């Protein structure tokens, strides 16, 4: 008999049987987005979109609904942050409803292809034998994928007729779903360009259907046919799970580098945002030009939002995180409530000090205020060591400007050093860490998970692939010697 | 008046109808499942008979 | 400790449940 | 060949189905299975229902603080009374959850559907070639779901009266019922207890001795058994005697408990013993009857905390 | 209906079809309102008729503010006064007082909210006294407890304002729109009180 | 819809048996001080 | 809210010509005995 | 999350009892 | 054996899955396939060649700054 | 809410459920 | 109880190699 | 503790530069070796 690692082997000759159990894959697939999207629905906290945003709470579904247009609820909310009006259908539990129906009929399908498999469909009109003419199905199923590419492409993401798709400005502070014109030219295959999507789409879509009705009317060639194994079913599941960690691949390097398809809105800042200083130069000049216009620091300094504030902070950078420190950013160090503002350190002499920020690779960084020349200044010792430059002999005094604590001067050492440390990780945020007992750890943004589990996917399906195509390339030999 | 409603509980309407609408859906459904039996009652068999129909 | 504890137990039962049920099956037909 | 209606009623009346469709089939499942899909839908989540019309609700949802023991469907608000209060007749859905309409929904697709369940039995008694009595058998139950259900309402002039749909529902529903009417002291009751702990009774007794007799259908020798234990030899020695008694026994006794029911419905009480034995200056002596009446009595003060406003419970 | 119309119905045909519930609409008469000659008069058959039943709620969101919302009713219709009996003063410089003595004053009422919470008011204006001009009469009125103290477990005042819009001076029978804010029911005191803002119309005869 | 050709049972004989148990176990083993954490 | 009655008494009215037509369908001779 | 809990065993009671009706053991010599 | 079970639907759908083992003698069209991956790798090493930075042209910015 | 609960209902729920699915298979597989 | 549920899972891998070791089948 | 013996090892004597641990390694790494190419290589080999 079969061991435990063949028994699904005996769909292979049987195309009933196999379309039986494609469906209750699909099924199962469907359910679990089902289930997913209610849970979520379930946990999400929508009180504050601004410090509290859906990807600080540890959602995974709902940002990927969110990305297509879905921006209302039955509660009465927004995701956005306003009251919902006629919410209509296409809600985020009408979705999950919807997909959860699509699963009980696609289990029920299933049942009755698993049923009934004798069929005259799949006998071939002169053996009479089972068979499958694997290059036109091929050609049919691409023109399928072709239409609804293109019609996705000129059809949804264009506006015409469906809602299009979330865009943002490039510091994401004001974005939502728009509709994308799109962009033929040089651009669109700039990454960053949302008309790349439908640019693409609609070009795709085009190919993807004239391709269609070739591989449809066109028979191959013997030596092709013969080369290739196109008689034999196995060699298509090669070739299919080789496109799909190629795909795998390319979606991990997407997410993680961000992209137009992966708006920081929605699934948080990037790792290497906080590498080039992006929000800490963008609040920088904002400030620097407010100062020039004429305005005081504190004034100036509070014209800054508190979103690209929360940005520039470590606490969002993806990569801080730990495998095993599972959960939302929220139990991680608490739940953001307010922006005590900008801190700045001035030494008894006057010479304003400035924090050496911690790299995003340390997981312990001594704190250093250096010079505005980059000279040493002050630091908090090593536990428990003598010291030449502590913030008690140096006498370094933090003033704060904007926010909660706006023209509040600290002199007293250990509040200094309290605060150092604080601005250690960039911009100070008061954090309520009582509600979810947060433990004081970094967790991991939902870009990071998702970057790691395509990637580990995808290096399996690439030992698939190797051993399937290697199976289907020696079946004479593999036929039981 | 804060919203609208029926206004037809204790009414006693006649078979519960207080629009046209419903007495010509009771109507037009009763008619077509009345004339699907008479097209079909040729395969019941006739009774044209005086004396026929199950007895004892 | 609900988390971690209810997913041992589920590893622990539920694949071990399995092998069993497989072996058992296996073991009748001498 | 034959036209569609001929083709459909061949299906319907078919004994090969699985499950037999009968023409009362054609009812009794949409009412089911409509009454089904309400109940599970209102039990696992539905707001307090304001029972007593009092403007107080009360939860028995799942998703509101309570479990399977305490849940339930609640009875239709005081303040609709005997009303036929369907969805479209409520401005707004929201209104027809706090005013308790799914209750009536499912108290009357659940009846349609047993009546139509009866129907069926016959129905499927007669295409077999059988003896067309087992739904006069299962019309007992039937009957005591309807004087639970449908009569006690009409006789109180109210739904709010009628047995909630959750388990500590029933346990509220018996209570209120002995206090407001003195249960245990009726005879009908007291034929309904017997026919119950007398079906238990025989059904083990019947049992036992069937199975005991079949050795290596049912032989003499467990009649010459029964006749030598309880000394009543000749009494039961015909089988098809001892399975009708078998069967006339509990059905009797629950068509009798459901017409008490349906009797106390319209406010004709049990016995009423309290203040008989009297001394001979004219002092009352308690008795177990007197007891009984003081539990009652302090079952009907905590009846409604706030829904009376006087002296007499004439509602 | 006029109230002509009202009372040529017999309780037969007005039972079940909620116009027992509604409140007589003035087609006769004039806008002018200069036709109402100065005097007291006593007011009777004094009629209301609420049309929104919006309720001060703070935002869900953390950056909102406190705003007054829709809500849907949950009591069927009862929530109209009607039969209140008081006196009624104009002032042929322009000044009026309006004040209510008896009468169904109050009625219990519950509105759901969005999001699912359900508050319970008591609508009432008894013991009004109102001074002002025709347009803009505004008053105070007394709101009792919700319940009585024998209610077991398992004053405050509100304002209004009226207007006359229309004066039939032939046959009295003045109507016009109110609008009034009261406290929300603060039984048990489990949670602070909220208001309640009501329009509505109004139908009186001073005769 | 007749008896199916591909038609097979699997086995699973003492030896894989316990190889499978003594790798659930050990793989609990390693986990669970981390998932406790 | 007219649009649900009008549903639900169609389907009521469906479903009780269905029960009145097939007892008049000669339901008493489908017994399968002999007579 | 008992109300989760209870959900679920009310389910599961429900899909056995539908499997016992369904996919019963056919009766052979009654 | 038997013939299979008949239905309208497979009926229908019965020419597309009538031409098993159907080839075209000698090579075929294999030059054009052999043209197409060259210009299809092509078109990817543009692409990601864009997106790598290590080819700039004047319209593309590729940075966070382009959704302006 | 407590542990306890949970666990002994999943335990309940899972154990005898794989008791008799062993003796049904170890049944049928003969 | 971490202890007793790390002592237990090692109680239980020390059993397994044990019924291997003595309980195996014959060739 | 078997991590921290390697560690403190290292700090104190220079393990990974040293011509023994280096012959450890290829050890290790080539008995990997060797016993991944003998066992595909076998049972590539088998006969029906
Ligand atoms: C439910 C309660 C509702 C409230 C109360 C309502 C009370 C109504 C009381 C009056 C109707 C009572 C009907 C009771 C059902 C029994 C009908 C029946 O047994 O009927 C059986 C008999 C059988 O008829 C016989 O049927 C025979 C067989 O015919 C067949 O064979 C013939 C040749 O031999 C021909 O070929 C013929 O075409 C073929 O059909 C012969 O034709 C005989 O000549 C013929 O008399 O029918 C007939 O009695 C003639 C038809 C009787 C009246 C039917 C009216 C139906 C509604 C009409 C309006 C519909 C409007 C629809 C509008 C849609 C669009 C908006
Ligand atoms: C108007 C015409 C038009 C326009 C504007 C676009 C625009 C775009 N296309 Mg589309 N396309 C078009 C026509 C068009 N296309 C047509 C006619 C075809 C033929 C059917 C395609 C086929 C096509 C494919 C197959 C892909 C695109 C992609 C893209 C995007 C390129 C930039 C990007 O996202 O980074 C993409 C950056 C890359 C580096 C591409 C990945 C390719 C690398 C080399 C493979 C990764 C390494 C590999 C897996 C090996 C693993 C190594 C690992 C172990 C280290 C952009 C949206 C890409 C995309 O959307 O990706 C998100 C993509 O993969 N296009
Ligand atoms: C009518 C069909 C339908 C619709 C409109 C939706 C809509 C949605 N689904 Mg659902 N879904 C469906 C069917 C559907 N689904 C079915 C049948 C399944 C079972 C397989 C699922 C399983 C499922 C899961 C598991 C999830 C969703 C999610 C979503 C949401 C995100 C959009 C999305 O798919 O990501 C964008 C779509 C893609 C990125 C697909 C890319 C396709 C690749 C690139 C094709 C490449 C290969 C191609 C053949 C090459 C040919 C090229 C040629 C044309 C030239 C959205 C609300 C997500 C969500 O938010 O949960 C609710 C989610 O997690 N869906
Ligand atoms: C690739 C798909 C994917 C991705 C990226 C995520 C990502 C995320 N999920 Mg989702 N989830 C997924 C699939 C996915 N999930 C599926 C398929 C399910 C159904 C089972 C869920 C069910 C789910 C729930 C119920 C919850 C999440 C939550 C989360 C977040 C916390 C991160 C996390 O899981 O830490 C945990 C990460 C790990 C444990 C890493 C695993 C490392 C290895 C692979 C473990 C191997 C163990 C091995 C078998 C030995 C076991 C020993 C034994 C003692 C058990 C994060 C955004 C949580 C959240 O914040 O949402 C509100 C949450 O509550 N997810
Ligand atoms: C498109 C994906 C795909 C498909 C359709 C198949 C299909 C098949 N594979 Mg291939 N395979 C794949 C991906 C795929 N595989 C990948 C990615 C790998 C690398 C890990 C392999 C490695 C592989 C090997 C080494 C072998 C197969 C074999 C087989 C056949 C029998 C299935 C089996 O093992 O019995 C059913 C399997 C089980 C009952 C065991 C399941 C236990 C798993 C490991 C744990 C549970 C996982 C969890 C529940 C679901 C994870 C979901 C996740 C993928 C997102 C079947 C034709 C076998 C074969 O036919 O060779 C003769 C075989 O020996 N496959
Ligand atoms: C370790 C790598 C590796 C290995 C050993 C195999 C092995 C195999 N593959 Mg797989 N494959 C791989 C990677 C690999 N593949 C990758 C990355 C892809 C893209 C997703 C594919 C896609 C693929 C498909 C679609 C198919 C196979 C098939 C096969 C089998 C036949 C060999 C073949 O078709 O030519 C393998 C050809 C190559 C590996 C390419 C050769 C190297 C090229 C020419 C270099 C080009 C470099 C170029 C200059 C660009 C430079 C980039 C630079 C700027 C970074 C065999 C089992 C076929 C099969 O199953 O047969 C039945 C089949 O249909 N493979
Ligand atoms: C079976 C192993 C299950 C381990 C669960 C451990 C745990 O306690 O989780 C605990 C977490 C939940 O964790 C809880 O989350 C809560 C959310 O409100 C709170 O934040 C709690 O504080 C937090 O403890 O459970 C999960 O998230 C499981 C999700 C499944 C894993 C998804 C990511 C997988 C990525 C890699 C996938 C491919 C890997 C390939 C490897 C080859
Ligand atoms: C078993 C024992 C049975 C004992 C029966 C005892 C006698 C019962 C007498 C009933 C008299 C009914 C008179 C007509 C009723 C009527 O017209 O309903 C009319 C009612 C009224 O309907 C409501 O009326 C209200 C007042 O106007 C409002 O208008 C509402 O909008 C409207 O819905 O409709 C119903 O209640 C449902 C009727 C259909 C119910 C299903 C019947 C299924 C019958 C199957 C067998 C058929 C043969
Ligand atoms: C959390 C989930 C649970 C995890 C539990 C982990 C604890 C360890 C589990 C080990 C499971 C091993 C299963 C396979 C055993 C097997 O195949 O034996 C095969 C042999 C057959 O040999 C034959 O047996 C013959 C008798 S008979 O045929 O078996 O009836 C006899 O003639 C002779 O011995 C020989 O010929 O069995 C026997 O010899 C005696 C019967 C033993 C049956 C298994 C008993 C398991 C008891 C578990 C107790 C747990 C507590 C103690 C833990 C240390
Ligand atoms: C029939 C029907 C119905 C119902 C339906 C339903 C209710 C369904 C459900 C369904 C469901 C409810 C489903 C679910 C599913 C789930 C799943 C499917 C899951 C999965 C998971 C996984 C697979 C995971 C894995 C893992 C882990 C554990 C962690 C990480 C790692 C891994 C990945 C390994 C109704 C009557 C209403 C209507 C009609 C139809
Ligand atoms: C065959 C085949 C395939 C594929 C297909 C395809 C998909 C194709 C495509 C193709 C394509 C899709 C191509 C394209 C190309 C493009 C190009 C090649 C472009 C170029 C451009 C240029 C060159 C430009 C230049 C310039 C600029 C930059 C600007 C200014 C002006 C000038 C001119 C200077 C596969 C592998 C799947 C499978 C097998 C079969
Ligand atoms: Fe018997
Ligand atoms: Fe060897």
């Amino acid at each position: 008999g079969l061991p435990w690692y063949r028994v699904h082997t005996v769909v292979i000759n049987d195309p009933g049987r196999l379309i039986s159990v494609h469906l209750m894959h699909t099924a199962l697939v469907s359910g679990w987005a089902g289930s997913m999207a209610l849970f979520e629905i379930s946990v999400f906290d929508p009180s504050d979109p601004v410090l509290n945003p859906m990807w600080r709470q540890g959602m995974f579904v709902l940002p990927f609904m969110t990305r297509l247009g879905i921006t209302q609820s039955w509660g009465g909310w927004t995701i956005s942050g306003e009251t919902a009006t006629n919410p209509g259908i296409w809600s985020y539990e009408g979705v999950a409803a919807a997909h959860i129906i699509l699963s009980g009929a696609l289990f029920l399908a299933s049942v009755w292809h698993w049923t009934y498999w004798d069929l005259e469909l799949f006998r071939d009109p002169r053996t009479g034998k089972t068979a499958l003419d694997l290059p036109k199905i091929f050609g049919i199923h691409l023109f399928l994928s072709g239409l609804l590419c293109f019609g996705f492409g000129a059809f949804h993401v264009t506006g015409v007729f469906g809602p299009g798709i979330w865009v943002s400005d490039p510091y994401g502070l004001t974005g939502r779903v728009q509709p994308v014109a799109p962009s033929w030219g040089a651009d669109g295959f700039d990454p960053y360009n949302p008309g790349g999507i439908a640019s693409h789409h609609i070009a795709a879509g085009i190919l993807g259907v004239l391709a269609g009705l070739f591989h449809l009317c066109v028979r191959p060639s013997i030596r092709l046919y013969f080369g290739l194994s196109m008689g034999s079913i196995e060699t298509v599941l090669s070739s299919s799970i080789a496109a799909v960690f190629w795909a795998a691949f390319v979606v991990a390097g997407t997410m993680w580098y961000g992209s137009a398809a992966t708006p920081i809105e929605l699934f948080g800042p990037t790792r290497y945002q906080w590498d080039q200083g992006f929000f800490q130069q963008e609040i920088q000049k904002r400030v620097q030009a407010s100062l020039a216009e004429g305005a005081s620091l504190s004034d100036a300094w509070s014209r800054i939002p508190e979103k690209l504030a929360f940005y520039d902070y470590i606490g969002n950078n993806p990569a801080k995180g730990g495998l095993f420190r599972t959960g939302a950013m929220n139990s991680g160090d608490g739940i953001a409530v307010g922006w005590l503002g900008h801190a700045s350190f001035k030494d008894q002499e006057g010479r304003e000090l400035f924090v050496r920020r911690m790299p995003t690779f340390f997981e312990t960084f001594p704190v250093l205020l250096l010079d505005k020349d980059g000279i040493v200044r002050a630091d908090v010792p090593f536990r428990k060591a003598e010291s030449k430059y502590s913030i008690e002999q140096v006498g370094v005094s933090v003033t704060f400007y904007g926010g909660e604590l706006d023209g509040l001067t600290f002199t007293d050492p250990a509040t200094v050093k309290k605060y150092a440390r604080k601005a250690q990780l960039g911009e100070i945020f008061e954090f309520d860490r009582s509600t979810l007992q947060s433990d004081g750890v970094f967790r991991s943004s939902p870009r990071g998970w998702f970057t790691f589990g395509h990637v580990c996917f995808a290096l399996l399906f690439f030992f698939g692939h190797i051993w399937h195509g290697a199976r289907t390339i020696f079946r004479d030999v593999f036929a039981g010697i | 008046l804060v919203d609208e409603r029926m206004n037809g509980d204790g009414t006693g309407r006649p078979f519960g109808v207080n629009d046209p609408v419903l007495g010509w859906v009771l109507l037009g459904v009763f008619g077509t499942m009345w004339a699907i039996w008479f097209i079909g009652q040729k395969d019941l068999g006739d009774f044209e008979d005086a004396d026929d129909g199950l007895k004892l | 400790n609900i988390y971690g504890l209810t997913a041992t137990a589920l590893f622990i039962i539920i694949p071990t449940s399995f092998l069993l049920i497989l072996y058992v099956k296996t073991a009748s037909t001498q | 060949n034959s036209s569609l209606w001929a083709r459909f009623c061949e299906w319907i009346t078919s004994t090969e189905n699985r499950l037999y469709i009968g023409w009362f089939g054609v009812i009794m499942i949409p009412c089911l299975l409509t009454a089904t899909s309400v109940f599970i839908i209102a039990f696992i989540a539905a707001p307090p229902v304001d029972i007593d019309g009092i403007r107080e609700p009360v939860s028995g949802s799942l998703l509101y603080g309570n479990n399977i023991i305490t849940g339930a469907v609640i009875p239709t608000s005081n303040a609709i009374g005997l009303h036929f209060y369907p969805i479209w007749e409520a401005a707004s859905l929201d209104e027809w959850l706090y005013n308790g309409g799914p209750y009536q929904l499912i108290v009357c697709h659940f009846l349609l559907g047993v009546y139509c369940y009866m129907g069926r039995e016959w129905e499927l008694s007669f295409r077999l070639g059988m003896r067309p009595w087992i739904a006069v058998a299962y019309s007992a139950p039937v009957a005591a779901a309807s004087a639970v259900f449908l009569v006690y309402p009409i006789g109180q002039g109210s739904f709010s009266d009628g047995m909630p749909l959750g388990i500590s529902g029933t346990f509220n529903f018996m209570i209120v019922f002995q206090a407001e009417h003195n249960i245990l002291m009726h005879p009908f009751h007291m034929l309904g207890v017997a026919g119950v702990f007398g079906g238990s009774l025989f059904s083990a007794m019947h049992g036992s001795l069937v199975t005991s007799s079949l050795i290596r259908y049912n032989i003499v020798a467990a009649h010459g058994y029964f006749g030598r234990l309880i000394f009543q030899y000749a009494s039961f020695n015909n089988s098809r005697s001892l399975h009708f008694f078998l069967a006339a026994w509990p059905v009797i006794g629950i068509w009798f408990t459901a017409l008490g029911l349906s009797t106390m419905a319209f406010n004709l009480n049990g016995f009423n013993f309290n203040q008989s034995v009297v001394d001979s200056q004219g002092r009352v002596l308690n008795t177990w009857a007197d007891i009984i009446n003081r539990a009652n009595l302090g079952m009907e003060v905590m009846h409604e905390r706030n829904a009376h406003n006087f002296p007499l419970d004439l509602a | 209906l006029t109230f002509d119309e009202i009372q040529g119905l017999t309780y037969l045909q007005v039972k079940g079809s909620g116009i027992a519930n509604t409140c007589p609409v003035l087609e006769s008469g004039t806008t002018n309102l200069k036709e109402l000659k100065a005097g007291s008069y006593k007011l009777e058959n004094f009629c209301i008729e609420p049309t929104s039943f919006t309720v001060k709620e703070e935002s869900q969101f953390k950056g909102g503010e406190t705003e007054f919302v829709k809500t849907k009713l949950m009591t069927r219709l009862t929530y109209t006064l009607d039969a209140m009996s008081g006196s009624f003063k104009v002032g042929s410089d322009g000044s009026a007082e309006l004040k209510e003595d008896d009468g169904i004053d109050y009625a219990a009422t519950t509105v759901q909210l969005p999001g699912g919470e359900r508050v319970a008011f008591l609508f009432t204006i008894k013991q009004f006294d109102g001074k002002g001009t025709l347009d803009g009469i505004k008053g105070d009125f007394l709101v009792p407890s919700y319940r009585g103290s024998s209610f077991l477990d398992p004053a405050l005042k509100g304002s209004a304002v009226f207007s006359v819009a229309k004066v039939d001076p032939v046959t009295g029978e003045i109507a016009g729109v109110f609008e009034s804010i009261q406290p929300s029911d603060t039984d048990l005191g489990a949670k602070p009180p909220k208001d309640i803002k009501v329009t509505g119309l109004w139908y009186a005869q001073l005769k | 819809a007749r008896p199916n050709p591909n038609k097979q049972v699997v086995e699973l004989n003492r030896t894989s048996l316990y190889w499978g148990l003594l790798l659930i176990f050990v793989l609990a083993v390693l986990f669970s001080s981390y998932i406790f954490n | 809210m007219l649009t649900l009655k009008i549903f639900v008494y169609t389907v009521v009215t469906f479903f009780v010509c269905l029960f009145i037509f097939g007892f008049l369908s000669n339901d008493p001779a489908r017994n399968p005995g002999k007579n | 999350m008992e109300a989760l809990v209870y959900t679920f065993l009310l389910v599961g009671t429900l899909g056995i009892i539908f499997f016992s009706i369904f996919f019963r053991d056919p009766p052979r010599m009654i | 054996q038997e013939p299979g079970l008949v239905t309208p639907l497979g009926t229908l759908l019965r020419p597309l899955n009538s031409e098993a083992g159907k080839v075209l003698p000698g090579w075929g069209t294999t030059v054009l396939m052999a043209v197409f991956i060259l210009l299809f790798a092509a078109f990817l090493l543009i692409i990601l060649e864009i997106y790598n930075s290590s080819l700039i042209l004047d319209d593309v910015s590729m940075s966070w700054e382009t959704l302006a």
